[PDB]
C-alpha cells in the first residue's frame, strides 16, 4: 500500500526529525542543548515568539530532562512534542 | 502484535493524567501568552458590534514589548497587520490610543512629529512638548527611526517647518547631543552661566537668545537646575517670568516648556495633564498623548506630583473628564488611584 | 510550513476529525478510535481486529477511567507508537 | 524503516492470508497505484452518462486485495464508500458484476448465502453450489465473516431454511472440519468406506443416509476420490449413478453437487456454466457468481475443461450469451479465448 496514510507520514516525520538533530553532537541517540535549539529554531520557528529568554530555553530544557542526565532522549522529545500538540489543541478548542 | 507493544509502552509511561510537568516551560518558551493574546483580540474584532472591552483589557494591560509580540503573533496568525485590523475596527478618541500603544516608543514619537508637522500649519506645542521633554537617548533612538519610517532625517522636516531662533532651539535640542551628568559640580560654571543668562535677557534692553539657546541646550540637566537656582541671586524674577518678559510666541512657550522639564519633568507632565483636562471638553489630543508616552516611563511620579499639586488624583480627573472604553483605557494607562 | 509543524497539524486535526461525530465532541469513544484508527493507521489493527484486544487497548489508554479517549490520553498513545517505531531504528 | 511498513510487519500475524492461486485468470496488476485507480473511477462515475468502459477496464483488470485499495483510497478522496456510488451509477448485470468484485471473497460469499436464503423462497441451488464447492478454510472465514455482517450464525439460518437429511449434510458440510490431506493412503479405510457406502444403498432396501452423509463430510478429498474408485469395484453403479437411484429432490442435488466438487471440482464449474448458457436466455446470477468466485481461484482449469468437454471455449459461450460492457466484464473475467 503505496502513499502512506497522513498520520502516517506524520509519526515518520516526528520520528526522523529526532535522529537529525541528535546524530549531529555527542550521544547519536540524546539530544543535548545546542542540538534541541538546532531542531526548535530550524524545525518549529512557528512555534517561537518574537524573542527568546535564555532561561525559559534552560528551564525548558531542565524540565524535558526527565531522569535527570543533562540530555533529552526520544522518550522526552515525545512528551515536548505532546506539549506542543497540546497548546495547537488549546487553540482548537475554545477559541 | 502491536497491540502488546503498545500496552508495554503504555505501562512504561504510567497514568500520569495531569497537564505533564513540562506544559509551563514549553508555554512560556513559546510565548503561549502573545498567542492567545492575539487570538482573543482577532476574536474581539470579528465580534459583531467589536468588543472593545476585551481589546482594552488586554492591550492597555501588557507593556510595550509584550504588545509587540502580540503584534507579532496576530500578523503570523491572521496574516493581517494588527494595527490595521485595529485601524479598522475602532473609533475616535479610542482609536487613537490604542494604536498609540502599538507602536514603539520612538516610532510613537516619530508618527507624532510627522503628524505635528503634518499639513500646511503646524502643532508646534506637540513638537515642543517631544523635542524639550525627551532625553538624548531617547532622542537619538528617534532620529534614527524617524530616519527609517519616513525618507528624510528629523532636522531636514524640522528645518523646513519652523523659522528663526525657536528653529535654532528645536534643531538644538533634537540634535541629542547635550552634556551627560558630571561628577564634578563645577560650582564657577555654575555662576558664570546664570550671571550670563542674566546679562543675556533681562538687564540687557533687548535679548540675546543665541547665548539662552546655548547655555540651556549644551549644559547637563543637574547643572542647568543649579544654574537657574543661583539665577535666582541675579535676578528679581525666576527663569520661567524671566522668559516670559524677555520672549513671546513660540519661542516663549518652547523655553518655558524646556525649563519646565529641565527642572522636574513629571511635575511638568502632570500640569499638561490638568490643562489637558481642566476647561470645557478635553485636549484629547495631549492627554492621550501624555499617557501612552509615559505609562512606562514616569507615570507613578507623574501621579504623586499630580496629587500632591491638585488635591485629587490623576485617576480622579481622567474619570471626571472622559467616559466608557476610551476613560477605561486611559485608567488603565493611569496604573491605579491615588 | 516545516514538515514537523505539519505532521503535528496533522496530529491534532486527525483527532478532532472522529473525536466530533458522537456524544463528547472532545472525546474519541471507543466506535471512534475503532474508526480513526481504521481510516488513519488501517495497518495498526490489520485486517482482523481481536476485540478484545482492542478492548484491552481501550481500557489502558483511558487514563482518568472515563470509558473514552482525550486529547492528553491520545498524545500518549501517538507517543507509544512512536516510541516502538523508534525502538526498531 | 517506516512507520507503515513497521506496523505492517508487526499487524501479518503469523498466516499471510494464503499464497495466490497459479490457476486464477485474474492476476495482479503490475504497475499497480490505487490513487490513480480511484481518482480515474471517479471521474468515469462522475462522467455524463457513466464510463462504464474505464470502471470495467480497471476493475476486472485488478485482484481482489489491490481492488480493497482501491475502496479505501475511493473512501479517502471523496469521503463515499466505492461499491455505494457503483450502485447507483450501474445498473443491470453489470452492476451485479461490479458489485460482486468489490467484495472480499468471504463476504461476497456470505452476502449469496445470505441471498439464497432470504425470503420465504429458498434457492436450493445458490446453497448448495456454495456450501459443497468451498474448502475448510474458506468456510471457516465464512461462518466468521457471516456472523458478523448479519448477527447470526450461517448454520442457524441453514436450519431455518432446510429440513430432512438434506438440512442435515448442509449443517455438515457448512462447519468446513473436513479431514485434513492425510501423507499416508488409508487403503483399508478406502476399501472399508467403500463397503459402507454399498451397503448403506444400492444394496438395501431405501439408503441409510447418515452414513453417506458421515463419508462424504468427514473424510478427506483425495481419499474419497480414491473411495468412489474403488466403489465401483463393489457397485454396478458409479458414486453419482447410485445418488440418482437412492435419493431425490434437494438431497439428490446435494450429493451431485458433492461429489462432482470432490472428483472434479474445474469440470463441476465449467459444467455449472454451460448449463448457466446453454439454453433460453442466461441463468446470469449463477453465471456471474462462477465468473467472480473463482476468478482468481481455478478459472484457468476451468477453462480447461470447458473447451476440453464442450469443444468450444467459455470466451465463445459468454460471448453468445450476454451483451454490452456487462459481457465485456465477463470477458475480461474469463481470461481470454480458449
Ligand atoms: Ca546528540
Ligand atoms: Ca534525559
Ligand atoms: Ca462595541
Ligand atoms: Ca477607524
Ligand atoms: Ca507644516
Ligand atoms: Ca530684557
Ligand atoms: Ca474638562
Ligand atoms: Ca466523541
Ligand atoms: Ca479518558
Ligand atoms: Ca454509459
Ligand atoms: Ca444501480
Ligand atoms: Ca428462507
Ligand atoms: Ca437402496
Ligand atoms: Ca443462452
Amino acid at each position: 500500500s503505496h502513499m502512506a496514510c497522513p498520520l502516517e507520514k506524520a509519526l515518520d516525520v516526528m520520528v526522523s526529525t529526532f535522529h537529525k538533530y541528535s546524530g549531529k553532537e555527542g550521544d547519536k541517540f540524546k539530544l543535548n542543548k545546542s542540538e534541541l535549539k538546532e531542531l526548535l529554531t530550524r524545525e518549529l520557528p512557528s512555534f517561537l515568539g518574537k524573542r527568546t529568554d535564555e532561561a525559559a530555553f534552560q528551564k525548558l530544557m531542565s524540565n524535558l530532562d526527565s531522569n535527570r542526565d543533562n540530555e533529552v532522549d526520544f522518550q522526552e522529545y515525545c512528551v515536548f512534542l505532546s506539549c506542543i500538540a497540546m497548546m495547537c489543541n488549546e487553540f482548537f478548542e475554545g477559541f | 502484535s502491536t497491540v502488546h507493544e503498545i500496552l508495554c509502552k503504555l505501562s512504561l509511561e504510567g497514568d500520569h493524567s495531569t497537564p505533564p510537568s513540562a506544559y509551563g516551560s514549553v508555554k512560556a518558551y513559546t510565548n503561549f501568552d502573545a498567542e492567545r493574546d492575539a487570538l482573543n483580540i482577532e476574536t474581539a474584532i470579528k465580534t459583531k458590534g467589536v468588543d472593545e472591552v476585551t481589546i482594552v483589557n488586554i492591550l492597555t494591560n501588557r507593556s510595550n514589548e509584550q504588545r509587540q509580540d502580540i503584534a507579532f503573533a496576530y500578523q503570523r496568525r491572521t496574516k493581517k497587520e494588527l494595527a490595521s485590523a485595529l485601524k479598522s475596527a475602532l473609533s475616535g478618541h479610542l482609536e487613537t490610543v490604542i494604536l498609540g500603544l502599538l507602536k514603539t516608543p520612538a516610532q510613537y514619537d516619530a508618527s507624532e512629529l510627522k503628524a505635528s508637522m503634518k499639513g500646511l500649519g503646524t502643532d508646534e506645542d506637540s513638537l515642543i512638548e517631544i523635542i524639550c521633554s525627551r532625553t538624548n537617548q531617547e532622542l537619538q533612538e528617534i532620529n534614527r527611526v524617524y530616519k527609517e519610517m519616513y525618507k528624510t532625517d528629523l532636522e531636514k522636516d524640522i528645518i523646513s517647518d519652523t523659522s528663526g531662533d525657536f528653529r535654532k532651539l528645536m534643531v538644538a535640542l533634537a540634535k541629542g547631543r547635550r552634556a551627560e551628568d558630571g561628577s564634578v559640580i563645577d560650582y564657577e560654571l555654575i555662576d558664570q552661566d546664570a550671571r550670563d543668562l542674566y546679562d543675556a535677557g533681562v538687564k540687557r534692553k533687548g535679548t540675546d537668545v543665541p547665548k539662552w539657546i546655548s547655555i540651556m541646550t549644551e549644559r547637563s540637566v543637574p547643572h542647568l537646575q543649579k544654574v537657574f537656582d543661583r539665577y535666582k541671586s541675579y535676578s528679581p524674577y525666576d527663569m520661567l517670568e524671566s522668559i516670559r518678559k524677555e520672549v513671546k510666541g513660540d519661542l516663549e512657550n518652547a523655553f518655558l516648556n524646556l525649563v519646565q522639564c529641565i527642572q522636574n519633568k513629571p511635575l511638568y507632565f502632570a500640569d499638561r495633564l490638568y490643562d489637558s483636562m481642566k476647561g470645557k471638553g478635553t485636549r484629547d489630543k495631549v492627554l492621550i498623548r501624555i499617557m501612552v508616552s509615559r505609562s512606562e516611563v514616569d507615570m507613578l511620579k507623574i501621579r504623586s506630583e499630580f496629587k500632591r499639586k491638585y488635591g485629587k488624583s490623576l485617576y480622579y480627573y481622567i474619570q471626571q473628564d472622559t467616559k466608557g472604553d476610551y476613560q477605561k483605557a486611559l485608567l488603565y494607562l493611569c496604573g491605579g488611584d491615588d
